[PDB]
């Protein structure tokens, strides 16, 4: 009866040279029982990418909510929302439910379309912002991911190299967590192109 | 399993170039912060060891008797009791450490934190800590209760590492200990103004100072403090 | 570890830069110094979301108050508004704040607890490192400190927290608010915990990771 | 309210639901139909807390029937599942939450594709080739992981379900008094009369 | 979890 | 408890209490065991100095230990009852733990073990 | 430890300066003597948060009272304190001593203990976390005492409390309320300890 | 009610090479948010080329190491100074730990040395004595941070041969003592950054046929 | 996840190799089969120490029986030694799911299920552990008494694989044993990582997975 | 360990005992015999806590087998039931009580009469024409109160038991995987091969 | 915790 | 409320006479001053049962000590009290003040509080059920006081305790221990109240 | 309850 | 923690 560790799953985000990467596992479970191996935890609103771990009903609900809010943003502002602004919106929306919170660990990734600056951010369930140059981690194997990232990561990696680093960070973390795995997706995000790769990993 | 009734507060200690210093206030506090001062919490064992005890006073007095009992026992059929076969700080600590752990394992602990401060036969400084759980550790500076939170940070500025011990003089170490005792008086509700300080020096032996008082306290600035924000009078 | 130190012509507040999830360090360089108003700054300890949210809300209401009254905001206004808000929520908003600033009245230093109690002091410390910080403040604080002395004392009090408290670490942030001058915010004033060179490079040979599928994502309209 | 299974084959969705209703140490009924027709090409099976199950099922049925009349149009299975999920996602932070788990089997007439949706009481929605709720999954999921082929026919799908029901009858402690099986295809919803 | 000096 | 060593060695290396126990056996009524190809027979002597005996109720010389094993004896009748009881208890104990009745060799080895223990235990003959 | 004593010229309020969290002294120079009107002051014991919130509201009520109906009585101030303490007794832990000077009524002392009751007394002493003492050296207190005698009486009384207690400590603060005006007194440990 | 257990933090790491084995541990001892000591060793030479560490509740860890050292001493007395093989030591420690199955030692135990063929050996134990021989094991506070990294860099898990379409795995091979100490040093500096209970100092005991050597390295003190 | 089933060709024993501490995967390389003697096997499920210690102890008790009786212990006798031991400790908190599998001339191939509750059961098919339900579903569906040795070995391997995939607390690698009149025979350690993809490709199952 | 029934007819005692052995959500065995032969003309069925049941049954079996060898005599069913009751009556005030319920069916060769004894885990012994333990009694007792006649034959008794088992299969929630039936008469103990 | 003579 | 004071000629023991069950005064004329030897007496606070049991055992030990080794010291009596209180601290609630007169050592006072520790003091006062006060008017107590002063000092101190407290009450009993012998004093409420 | 200054 | 299929 701990909302954050019923369904399980992980998200990790990393910055490189003129690029960002965000990755997630594909597992949705009911405690010990694996239910779905196609549960993607990464969504995008224009060029801003949002990963969400935690209670799956809240992951789905918050995706539907931020699509709603970013759609209205674009209609009124007449432009796509930027990562920095979207981060503040996630923070606002979570702290609005301060005493009845969404049981989620969201991660923002994207490149500012004006400045071209790579941006990543993480949040707790009540919307405290963790802004980081290097990497952000979330989910049931966050400890495992912190270990992998802190040793594997180096600054200013090229897209092709950054892909290998974040992939190895996720795969080896997920393999040491019972409630994570069952497939993985990696988004490599450059200024004006985004590649999405599905990783081959052990299905146990 | 028990609950401590009357307790002693923090014991603070540090090493210097030629020995160790240990100090403890002379207060026995009750449950609701009531007092009962007139309690010596520094136990000299021989002329090379001082044992500083915090926690339950009744359990402290039991440990005091054990140490007195231990000295008597060591003298039995020992021609070199006052020389080569005299009790060492390492021996006294290990005995106490053994007792604390076998008591916690019988679920009837001695509700104390103990620091054994002494100089060994070869002149090596000895400083080690044991508590009601039988947990033991050594450091250039050791403190219990509040002392760990407030005294250790001050003492670690003087001796942050082992290499700082030779550079630290008894005058510097004593000042640091005496300053630390004043800070504990300011900020610990179970502390008292009166305290005892013991120095164990390889060259000058054991010096025991009783009925010491906290001096050069700053209170003058209190007159300028009015209300809790907006009050001007 | 957050501290406030009053000096001759102003007030200085300092803080560490460590954020934690249980025993894990989530952020090695997070900013605990908040601008309520241009010359009123806040150091926050406790629930990270609560300190930020409560600092931004009062900061917003203070800005609107300043426009309405056509006056530079006062620290007592920020203090009164914060304590009444925190009292209303009976400690459920876990924000422990050190509020310092310069206004037409002069220079002020306050602390607020989550339940809505406030104190006045020449030197204050809050958070897990408060006892380590207060030990230094009690040892070295004197009346009629200079600005240079006050910055040194504040940073030394934070250092005590960084070294001796497991809850505190990384760098030292200072904000100096002097009467008749712009408040100067010294982000990463001290950086005494720089990660040493790694023994080895863990850069992987390209193609090391097995890939099932590739696709181009369309982010355009 | 114990066993609800679902298999999506090539051209249809098959729902199997246990017939027993038990209260205490007594089986009150052995012919209970734990399913409501939401629209002519969308069927919902349900299991959970007594009363809540039927109350929730009938409430959803009424709302979809209302949409059908208002727009003179059949809502897609994806749309019906999204509506149902949102109702459960509201429920979980209510004064008294609906403790109901549902499978939604539908045939999408626009895509000409069968669709099976599994939604738990929290509003955790997932699209699957086959699914289950409760302790049934613990036996049936591994079995279906072995013998399920995506291009299977309705007859192959029914034989695969028989294997699932036979395994449940052998290893499950409680007697669920067999299952009512319903097929959802392009021609609508029909019940397999003998199983 | 929450982030907490 | 009574601790005295009654069974002890003599200078010539004999244990007289064990040897005097054999004399009690030599005084006992004769018992014979003959094993054939597909059977074993136990013959037992009954001294005829006792007339007006009730042969119905009088303890029989051959005792069933289990349904498949029997024990006859020569020597002190009262002593035999203690070995028979211990053997019968061990037979049911073996069935309970090994889920199999005792072998004849095992039941023998047990009884012989009891007899041995009483030759180097304090306070017993 | 807080007390208020009525004497010939007016009334003296005295208290310690120690605020505690567990055994840690959060503030060693606390001002427990609070102004609710020019010559109406109160001593605060119990929750620091609760007593501050109440004192701030009472000050607002007396400021508004003064605007409409002129200077309020000490009895009026005590009534406002009681109303807040009594009506919110379930959610509050505040023990307050109200001391005020009128030219008509001279020095008055009212105690609002944890109950939310009001009591008018010649003097009041609360120690050990809002524990009001009846008696407390009734032979030591006389009516129409001199200012110096009152200061000496409170200084001794609080000194004894600080000596036995660990909740109380630091400096002794006093506020003298008379026709002459408001005087603030402070006594440091070295003076009051050797008593 | 009196709680007989406490957490003294710290993290330990055992790695087995071809003709060597290392057992590393940080030197920081903690209670709650306080630092007890910046240098309190918890990796010990036990004789017969066996190094041991019992990480968790320091009192239980000291008790177990003390009892095992004593077990080695009495093994010499009772068996004509015979050398206690690492496999025999591992079985002995199981019995020491399971002896207190209903009042357990709250420690995670790692021993390192050479097997009877002179090859690097590491054994790891749970609190109640279940044990397993491993090439690689981290224990204590930051085990969850270090262990997945070792999977990747020691056992080359999830690494495939470039160009082989992820069909051919990166081949397993023994690392040099130099390459292993690099991974230990980087494992602990990483854990120091992200775990508040890890830091101050790193002590590595290296076991070869030549005996037991020590190396010490500073870690961040925040 | 552990299973053991009786068929024409003897006994098939299959186990996984995962050890978990809560949601933490402690190891993927644990030996959940104890080899006791050349005709006796022990499977372990539950507390790692409880199983490991007492089944190692069981092997010692079985050796003593054979020294004192000049005959290898029966599967019934061996199983009851362990079941009588755990019954003594009942209520103390021992956690053990166990299967004693062996051949003797007098009994034939025999499987005994023994748990820390004190339950001792003789049966043809058993699955013990968190993933027992997943294994049962595959085994029961394809079990025949007249399975070939090669098919029986694969079914045991396949049933563990099924459990390893669906169950969070099962995985790592599959360890296979075959018990006949001539004794038990090891049929190797199969890493689930490599095995899963091979099985999916060759069998054309695992259609829920992407790839 | 759920269903144990007993019927005493004219010339025999019939014991029916469920075959299922369940642990959690898994039926481990469907052929379990929940009975031990105490002597050639005395049978005991048992149900309760796992392990305790068999351990207690085998312990009683060993003690009666020991008495049989020692005295070369079969103890009467009344005597065996009195022994069994006393063992359970000791158990209930033990450190860890046996949680076992038993039926003892025997033929007394001296009286030439069948006897059925029902003893619960407390050591509550009662002689009955028909008995049960657990939830079985709630259905079977009222059924037997109606169709049972004392002068019935073994065949009549088996048909009466079929009626009991059919009622249990219909209304009991759990699947007990049928019953093993054993008859105790003057010729000893035999098992009905097909039921 | 909260502050409290 | 109990206290013992050392003066020039010997030592005086003082106490109240009130024993309470809840708010009911079970005994209003209790004798809390207990003889353990001719010139060794104790004051009893805490459990009436526990203090009586301990005092009865200590009296036995000192009677046996006197038979073998002659008159015991007050220190010896205190040690015996501590041994019983410390070793049985888990099961006991006794606060004891030991006062004795030796011709060598004159008047000695030892306190054994709830911990089971021993403290030698010039005087000791315990109020509100074993709550020992440090300070308690240290300026009011001087060494080598006269008997007249000592009775006045204890009479006033206990009077103030009875006035503020409801646990204490009734008559004030005192026992004077000197070379001259043992004197018993009693002060009735009408005398001590007007203080 | 029991009797108890 | 201890290890536990
Ligand atoms: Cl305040
Ligand atoms: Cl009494
Ligand atoms: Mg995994
Ligand atoms: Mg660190």
């Amino acid at each position: 009866s701990d909302p954050s560790s019923i369904n399980g799953g992980i998200v990790v985000a990393m910055t490189g040279k003129d690029c960002v990467a965000i990755a997630c596992d594909l597992r949705l479970g009911s405690q010990s029982l694996g239910v779905s191996n196609k549960f993607e935890k990464i969504f995008h609103y224009g060029h801003v990418f949002l990963g969400i771990t935690g209670l799956a009903t809240d992951v789905t609900t918050l995706n539907e909510m931020f699509r709603y809010k970013t759609n209205l943003y674009k209609l009124k502002e007449e432009r796509a929302i930027e990562p920095e602004t979207f981060t503040q919106l996630v923070s606002s929306s979570l702290y609005e439910r301060r005493f009845g919170p969404y049981f989620v660990g969201p991660v923002v990734a994207g490149i500012n379309s004006k400045s071209g600056k790579p941006f990543i951010a993480g949040f707790d369930l009540i919307g405290c912002i963790d802004e980081a140059k290097d990497f952000i981690v979330s989910g049931t194997a966050s400890d495992q991911l912190f270990g992998m990232c802190e040793s594997l990561y180096e600054p200013n990696l090229e897209p092709e190299d950054l892909f290998e680093t974040i992939s190895q960070a996720l795969l080896n973390a997920a393999d040491r967590d019972a409630l994570s795995g069952w497939g993985a997706v990696v988004y490599i995000i450059k200024k004006d192109e985004v590649v999405k790769r599905y990783l081959k990993m052990r299905q146990d | 399993t028990q609950q401590p009734i009357v307790t002693g507060t923090s014991v603070i200690s540090m090493k210097y170039d030629n020995g160790v210093i240990i100090a403890a206030d002379n207060l026995g506090s009750y449950g609701s912060l009531l007092r009962f001062n007139g309690v010596e919490r520094l136990i000299p064992v021989g002329d090379n060891t001082v044992v500083g005890i915090s926690g339950d006073i009744s359990d402290m007095q039991h440990i005091e008797r054990l140490l007195k009992d231990l000295v008597t026992e060591n003298a039995y059929d020992n021609p070199l009791a006052d020389a080569e076969e005299a009790l060492e700080p390492s021996y006294i600590f290990e005995y106490l450490a053994t007792v604390m752990y076998q008591r916690r394992s019988k679920m009837n602990p001695l509700w104390n934190a103990i620091i054994v401060a002494g100089v060994q036969s070869n002149g090596d400084q000895f400083l080690r800590y044991v508590n009601l759980l039988g947990v033991t550790y050594s450091s250039p500076t050791l403190a219990t209760g509040f002392g760990a939170h407030m005294a250790n940070p001050l003492l670690r500025k003087v001796v942050d590492r082992e290499s700082d011990i030779p550079k630290t003089t008894v005058q510097v170490a004593e000042e640091a200990i005496v300053n630390a005792m004043r800070v504990l008086y300011y900020r610990d509700a179970r502390s008292s103004r009166n305290f005892s300080l013991a120095i164990i020096d390889k060259n000058t032996g054991l010096t025991f100072k009783k009925n010491l008082q906290v001096e050069n306290m700053k209170w003058d600035f209190a007159k300028d403090i009015k209300g809790y924000g907006t009050q001007k009078i | 570890t957050i501290v406030g130190v009053k000096f001759n012509n102003g007030v200085v507040i300092a803080a560490d830069t460590r954020s934690t999830q249980g025993p894990i360090v989530a952020d090695k360089n997070c900013a605990k110094l908040h601008r309520i108003s241009p010359k009123i700054w806040c150091a926050g300890a406790g629930t990270a979301a609560d300190t930020e949210a409560v600092t931004q809300l009062i900061g917003s209401n203070i800005e609107l108050h300043s426009l309405y009254t056509s006056r530079e905001p006062r620290v007592v206004s920020a203090l009164q508004m914060l304590k009444q808000h925190l009292f209303k929520y009976q400690g459920h908003i876990g924000a422990y704040l050190i509020v310092a600033g310069v206004d037409p009245t002069g220079s002020h230093l306050f602390s607020i607890h989550a339940h809505g109690s406030t104190d006045v002091g020449y030197y204050l410390s809050l958070g897990s490192g408060s006892l380590a910080a207060m030990a230094v403040l009690e040892s070295h604080w004197k009346q009629d400190l200079t600005k240079e002395e006050a910055i040194k004392l504040a940073s030394d009090a934070i250092q005590a927290g960084i070294w001796n408290d497991l809850g505190s670490g990384s760098n030292v942030d200072v904000c100096v608010m002097e009467i008749g001058k712009d408040a100067e915010y010294l982000r990463n004033y001290l950086t005494p915990n720089v990660r040493e060179e790694k023994q080895k490079s863990y850069k992987f040979p390209r193609g090391t990771t097995a890939v099932l599928k590739e696709s181009i994502v369309n982010i355009c309209d | 309210m114990d066993i609800i299974l679902g298999i999506r084959v090539q051209d249809s969705v098959i729902l199997a639901s246990s017939k027993a209703v038990t209260r205490g140490i007594s089986v009150l009924k052995d012919s209970d139909d734990k399913t409501r027709q939401l629209s002519p090409h969308t069927l919902m099976s349900f299991a959970g807390e007594a009363g809540d199950t039927v109350q929730f099922a009938e409430y959803i049925q009424a709302n979809i029937q209302l949409y059908s009349i208002r727009e003179d149009y059949e809502l897609s299975p994806q749309a019906v599942s999204s509506f149902v999920r949102q109702e459960l996602a509201k429920s979980i932070r209510s004064r008294r939450p609906y403790q109901v788990n549902v499978l939604i089997g539908g045939y999408d007439k626009k895509k000409n594709k069968p669709e099976l949706y599994q939604i738990d009481y929290l509003g955790t929605k997932v699209e699957l080739p086959y699914g289950a709720h409760g302790y049934s999954g613990f036996y049936t999921f591994s079995l279906l992981d072995h013998h399920y082929r995506p291009d299977m026919t309705t007859e192959e799908g029914l034989d695969l379900l028989k294997l699932c029901v036979q395994e449940l009858e052998k290893r499950m402690p409680m007697d669920f008094k067999g299952v009512i099986v319903k097929i959802v295809d392009k021609d609508g919803i029909r019940q397999v009369d003998d199983f | 979890x929450f982030l907490f000096x | 408890g009574y601790d005295r060593a009654l069974s002890i060695f003599s200078p010539d290396g004999h244990i007289f209490q064990v040897e005097y126990a054999l004399e009690a056996v030599k005084r006992g009524t004769c018992a014979v065991g003959v094993k054939g190809k597909n059977c074993v027979v136990l013959g037992c002597e009954r001294r005829s100095t006792l007339k007006l005996q009730d042969t119905r109720i009088t303890p029989s010389k051959v005792s069933k230990i289990d349904s498949h094993v029997v024990l006859s004896f020569s020597g002190l009748n009262a002593d035999s009852r203690i070995l028979i009881e211990k053997a019968r208890v061990e037979a049911q104990s073996h069935r309970l733990t090994l889920e199999d009745p005792v072998t004849v060799e095992y039941l023998t080895r047990y009884v012989a073990g009891v007899q041995q223990r009483y030759t180097q235990s304090g306070g017993v003959r | 430890s807080i007390m208020a004593v009525t004497f010939k010229d007016g009334v003296i309020l005295g208290a310690d300066s120690r605020t505690t969290t567990g055994a840690y002294i959060a503030n060693r120079v606390t001002d427990k003597l609070t102004r609710v009107h020019d010559k109406i002051w109160c001593c605060r014991s119990g929750s620091a948060a609760d007593t501050q919130a109440i004192a701030d509201i009472v000050q607002y009520h007396l400021e508004l009272y003064t605007s409409q109906y002129g200077t309020p009585s000490t009895e009026t101030a005590a009534s406002v304190f009681k109303e807040l303490c009594y009506e919110n007794k379930d959610n509050l832990t505040a023990g307050i001593i109200v001391a005020g000077y009128d030219d008509k009524n001279k020095g008055e002392v009212y105690t609002i203990p944890l109950g939310g009751s009001v009591h008018k007394l010649p003097y009041a002493i609360a120690v050990s976390g809002s524990t009001f003492i009846y008696g407390y050296c009734d032979k030591n207190f006389r009516e129409n005492m001199s200012k110096e005698e009152t200061v000496d009486f409170i200084k001794h009384s609080l000194s004894q409390a600080i000596k036995w207690d660990g909740s109380s400590g630091g400096v002794i603060r006093m506020v003298v309320l008379t026709a002459a005006g408001v005087e603030r007194l402070i006594f440091y440990p070295d003076e009051y300890e050797q008593l | 009610q009196f709680n007989p257990y406490g957490d003294n933090g710290g993290t330990i790491l055992g790695i087995a090479g071809e003709d060597f084995a290392v057992l590393a541990g940080d030197t920081r001892n903690i209670t709650d948010y306080s630092i007890n000591s910046r240098y309190e060793p918890k990796v010990f030479d036990c004789g017969d080329n066996i190094v041991m560490s019992a990480n968790g509740f320091a009192a239980d860890g000291d008790a177990l190491v003390k009892r095992f050292k004593n077990s080695v001493k009495w093994y010499h007395f009772d068996h004509n100074d015979k050398k206690l093989s690492i496999n025999s030591a591992a079985r002995n420690i199981q019995h020491l730990l399971y002896g207190k199955r209903f009042f357990p030692y709250y420690v995670h135990t790692i021993i390192a040395g050479l097997d009877e063929d002179g090859k690097g050996a590491v054994y790891s134990f749970d609190p109640v004595g279940s044990y397993e021989r491993e090439q690689c094991r981290a224990g204590g506070a930051a085990a969850s941070l270090i262990m997945p990294f070792l999977d990747n860099q020691v056992n080359f898990k999830n690494q495939y041969e470039p160009g082989t379409n992820g069909k051919v795995k990166k081949p397993l091979k023994y690392l040099s003592v130099e390459e292993v100490i690099k991974l230990v040093r980087d494992s602990f500096t990483s854990a120091t950054e992200r775990h508040i209970q890890v830091g101050d100092g790193l002590e590595i005991l290296i076991v070869t046929k030549d005996g037991v050597r020590k190396e010490f390295y500073e870690l961040k003190r925040d | 996840t552990t299973l053991a089933f009786r068929f024409q060709g003897g006994i098939i024993v299959a186990v996984d190799s995962r050890a978990t501490a809560g949601n933490w995967v402690a190891s993927q390389t644990v030996k959940k089969v104890i080899e006791i003697n050349p005709f006796l096997l022990g499977t372990m499920a539950g507390g790692a120490a409880d199983c490991q210690f007492w089944e190692t102890w069981l092997g010692s008790q079985c050796r003593l029986h054979e020294l004192r009786e000049k005959e290898r212990i029966s599967v019934a006798a061996a199983s009851k030694i362990l079941s009588n031991l755990v019954y003594q400790y009942k209520g103390a908190g021992l956690s053990m799911g166990t299967m004693i599998c062996g051949y003797t001339r007098k009994e034939g191939p025999t499987i005994y299920y023994v748990d820390s509750d004190g339950t001792r059961l003789k049966g043809d098919i058993f699955c013990v552990g968190s993933g027992q339900t997943f294994a049962y579903g595959v085994l029961d569906s394809n079990y025949k008494w007249d399975l070939s040795v090669e098919d029986a070995l694969y079914l045991g391997k396949r049933s563990i694989l099924a459990a390893a995939h669906r169950d969070a607390y099962s995985g790592g690698s599959v360890n296979l044993y075959h018990v006949t009149e001539d004794g038990w025979i090891y049929h190797g350690n199969h890493d689930v990582g490599e095995l899963f993809w091979k099985v999916k490709e060759e069998e054309g199952s695992f259609n829920n997975v992407i790839g």
